[PDB]
């Protein structure tokens, strides 16, 4: 009845946060639809973001699968790493790969407005 | 406000009663 | 075989009707638990009341048990025996 | 030119397819020396003896169901075998200026115990 | 040269001007 | 594979109740199969006996029974 | 609001919509044999057949036996070194062909059985054939259960498929009609079909198939081809255990505007059994009226049609459904009650013609298959 | 009219909830 699919069985333990026991809110639809065990076709199955830990439900983003093996799977929020762009050829961006402390320098503008930084960016807090 | 003649009846339980009533319905 | 594996829901029955069976003998045998029926069957003996009644019979249930514990609304209608179950926990205090 | 053959694969991705302190060395050994030779208690953990029984009776006699008391029975018989073979064993080792039992030292035992 | 991976420290309000900035740029461009 | 069950701290146990302070390593390989030669001689026994009293079912009275014929009986477990 | 839920109501056949029926089947198809342990089996093709005789049904069409492919007519989709290695692989000669092995696939998943050609020669020549008789007009459905291995490509065999002969016949097809519609209401995903035809318009590849982690892989829906094919390669991504009713209601309205948008000339109709429920690799959970309604649903349109039988790898339920759907296309429902065949001994234990549904979760809500739905609806208003 | 062209950035962040979300929002309008 248990599988790595979540798909054979009604499986309510997926909705409920394990580390602080709250109900994982779906991002779209603003709602945990956990189901009653009585009607579990009324419960809609939710999935977590690999990286930002953001629940998803499978229906309010269009997936079929959990994203058990392969690549991580990630949420419709985050930036892209590449984005193809029409030139109107093209052109191609990639942000730029980590760097390790010692090599990595994190540097702060002097021009706030206009500063064509190439899309590589880290947000300050505003005081 | 009265409510004469009621037609909506209220049970006010704690998780004793209330599971019961579930494992009933 | 009789239901084309559409009955498997009733595989538990005797377990759920012990797990009823066990849930009604610690429902009248326990401390503030039967005075709440209690409550409940003068609520539903005396007919005719207005909301003030309602409102003292809550306060009057939440009394009888914890502070911490969850008050649950079974709200029934004889037209349609229709049973809504609301939840106000720790929401009237 | 020798050749072998070591993926075993005739085809390739086969997966996507339809089918601090610290005690001198020694010192903890003689404490529990004494914490197993002052206890009584079973040392082989049963489960597993219990299985080592049934796919080596398997052999003299199928669907062979054992009195619980049995592999209990074979359990103490073995301890007993082999906490007696031991002690000859560390004879048989600090015979030879040693502390270290070797296969060596219970190949001979068991040919002067005559179990040979 | 760890000059050329540098990571643009930047803040909420200036990524708010440019966005507006830029926005209004291509709007009236257009127009 | 159930012989690999008979595990090396266990086998390190037994050498501790029997005395021993250091164990090699290739010790521990050396008793399982002395282990099962042994078993393998008590159990044959102890199933012949089995098999003439017609039981299927093997007794702990048939082991110490088998014992007693290899030699070394064991008391505790009756007879 | 594009998905309806809606009760699956009884298959019934349509009086004005008699067709002319060509059945292909060559008695040699099923002594054919993948392996030992292996699940796709040649055998339930005769077991089909079998019940098509006993239950009168060759009254109604008429039986041929196409000529096996040569080696160059395989070679209209398939590249000549992967004919000549199929025409040449043996298990002897195993050894001989280690290269060859890992370059198309073949050796594991895909075993070298020593009657492999013929197989596959039978396969692409029924399908040609089929192709080749609604083309001259000798037939309005062409039944051809010896084919179907739809996950053949190019240069390459995978999912127990060799030779795609449903890429020779939407071929054979294409030479009279100027657009043809695939069908694929394999549980698997048509990967060599939509393949062979993802960059062409005169090809419309629609298949049916679960999206999971499950061979093989591709089937997303943004894949709607590229090119000239862009918005003709429609995929329906489904999940685990969908039933009559859930897969009527996501399978007629797609297909219905497919037929109202595309407007073919052809269709070909895969009728892979492992969507059934029961199946050995499938996960569906479709009966065998859910299966069939498919196949009655596509006789309504009235156009001249292939129906070729893929998948289904427990044999009783994929026999079961192919004379179910075989009878259905000669405008008669047959009766649930099996006559003897000489293996009865397989549809225990009530040895009726119904394949029976397992209660399992239909987890595929009617929210994702509506946003499915929507999406596959706003592809196909380019396709006019 | 121009009071939600003002009111649009901050009402956006507390509409996005996690401040993670709103970074990555930010970076968004950024990469724009
Ligand atoms: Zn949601
Ligand atoms: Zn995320
Ligand atoms: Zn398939």
């Amino acid at each position: 009845g248990q599988s790595i699919t979540k798909l054979d069985s009604y499986n309510p333990d997926t909705h409920i946060d394990s580390n602080s026991g709250k109900f994982l809110i779906c991002y779209k639809c603003n709602q945990t639809r956990l189901g009653s065990w009585s009607h579990p076709e009324n419960s809609r199955l939710i999935m977590t973001c690999d990286y930002c830990q953001t629940p998803w439900h499978l229906d309010c983003v269009p997936r079929a699968s959990f994203k058990n093996l392969g690549s991580k799977w990630k949420c419709p929020l985050h930036s892209p790493t590449k984005v193809y762009k029409k030139i109107h050829n093209y052109k191609v961006w990639k942000k730029q790969r980590l760097i390790n402390k010692k090599n990595q320098l994190y540097y702060e503008p002097l021009q706030k407005i206009g500063y064509q930084n190439n899309g590589n960016i880290q947000i300050i807090p505003t005081t | 406000g009265i409510i004469q003649n009621r037609s909506i009846f209220n049970l006010f339980a704690n998780t004793n009663i209330y599971i019961f009533f579930r494992h009933w319905t | 075989q009789a239901y084309n594996n559409k009955a498997f829901k009733l595989y538990t029955i005797d377990k759920v009707t012990q797990s009823l069976v066990k849930h009604a003998h610690t429902l009248m045998t326990d401390a503030k638990t039967a005075e709440i029926m209690a409550l409940f069957v003068k609520d539903r003996n005396a007919s005719t009341t207005s909301a003030k009644d309602q409102i003292i019979y809550r306060l009057q249930v939440r009394s009888h048990m914890s502070n911490t514990e969850n008050m649950f609304r079974i709200e029934f209608d004889k037209r349609t025996l229709h049973v809504s179950i609301q939840y106000i926990a720790l929401d009237d205090l | 030119a020798r050749t072998k053959q070591t993926a075993r694969k005739s085809t390739g991705g086969k997966a996507p397819r339809k089918q601090p302190h610290r005690y001198r060395p020694g010192t903890v050994a003689l404490r529990e020396i004494r914490r197993y030779q002052k206890s009584t208690e079973l040392l082989i953990r049963k489960l597993p003896f219990q299985r080592l029984v049934r796919e080596i009776a398997q052999d003299f006699k199928t669907d062979l169901r054992f009195q619980s008391s049995a592999v209990m029975a074979l359990q103490e018989a073995s301890e007993a075998y082999l906490v007696a073979l031991f002690e000859d064993t560390n004879l048989a080792a600090i015979h030879a200026k040693r502390v270290t039992i070797m296969p060596k030292d219970i190949q001979l035992a068991r040919r002067i115990r005559g179990e040979r | 040269f760890n000059q050329d991976f540098k990571i643009t420290q930047i803040d909420e309000n200036s990524i708010k001007y440019d966005f507006f900035d830029k926005i209004y740029k291509s709007k009236m461009v257009q127009k | 594979d159930n012989i690999q069950g008979i595990t090396k701290p266990a086998i390190r146990r037994l050498a501790r109740r029997g005395g021993v302070k250091r164990i090699s390593g290739l010790i521990y390989e050396e008793t399982r199969g002395v282990l099962k030669v042994f078993l393998e001689n008590v159990i044959r026994d102890a199933v012949t006996y089995t098999e003439h009293a017609k039981r299927k079912t093997v007794t702990a009275m048939d082991v110490v029974y088998a014992l007693k014929r290899q030699g070394r009986t064991l008391y505790g477990f009756g007879g | 609001m594009v998905y309806e839920a809606t009760p699956f109501d009884p298959i019934t056949v349509k009086p004005s919509d008699k067709r002319r029926v060509a059945y292909f089947y060559d008695a040699d198809v099923g002594n054919y044999a993948y392996g030992a342990g292996h699940p796709m089996k040649p055998h339930r093709i005769r077991m089909a057949h079998s019940l098509i005789m006993n239950y009168g049904l060759y009254k109604k069409m008429e039986i041929y036996r196409a000529k096996p492919a040569t080696k160059q007519e395989m070679c209209q989709f398939h590249t000549d070194e992967y004919i000549d290695f199929l025409s040449r692989v043996t298990p002897d000669n195993l050894e001989m062909f280690k290269r060859e092995s890992v370059k198309f696939n073949v050796g594991d998943d895909c075993p070298v059985f020593d009657g492999l050609y013929e197989y596959c020669s039978i396969s692409g020549g029924g399908s040609m054939e089929g192709a080749a008789r609604l083309n001259r007009g000798k037939c309005d459905v062409a039944v051809n259960y010896a084919g179907g291995l739809h996950h053949a490509k190019k240069s390459e065999a995978s999912g127990f498929c060799y030779l795609n002969d449903i890429v020779l016949g939407i071929i054979e097809l294409l030479r009279y009609h100027p657009r043809v519609l695939y069908i694929d209401i394999d549980v698997h995903h048509g990967d060599g079909v939509e393949e062979a035809f993802y960059t062409t318009d005169r090809v419309m590849t629609c298949s049916f198939h679960k999206y999971g982690e499950f061979f093989p892989g591709t089937g997303e829906l943004r894949d709607i081809g590229v090119g000239a094919g862009k918005n003709y390669a429609v995929n329906v991504p489904l999940r685990d255990g969908i039933d009559d009713a859930t897969y009527r209601s996501v399978f007629e309205p797609v297909i219905k505007k497919i037929m109202e948008w595309y407007q073919p000339s052809a269709v070909v109709l895969q009728c892979g059994g492992d969507s059934l429920s029961g199946d050995r690799l499938g996960c569906f959970n479709l009966s065998m009226e859910g299966h069939a309604n498919c196949v009655n649903y596509v006789k309504s349109f009235g156009i001249p049609m292939m129906v070729v039988g893929g998948g289904g790898y427990t044999m009783r339920n994929v026999a079961r459904t192919w004379c179910f759907e075989t009878g259905l296309l000669n405008n008669v429902v047959l009766d649930k009650d099996l006559p003897y065949n000489e293996y009865y001994e397989y549809y225990g234990p009530d040895y009726k013609l119904s394949v029976r549904p397992s209660n399992m979760f239909n987890v595929n809500t009617p929210e994702y298959l509506d946003k499915v739905m929507t999406n596959i609806f706003a592809n196909l208003e380019n396709t006019k | 009219s121009l009071n939600e062209e003002v009111t649009f950035f901050e009402k956006a962040k507390r509409y996005i909830g996690n401040k993670h979300l709103y970074t990555e929002f930010l970076k968004i309008l950024n990469l724009y």
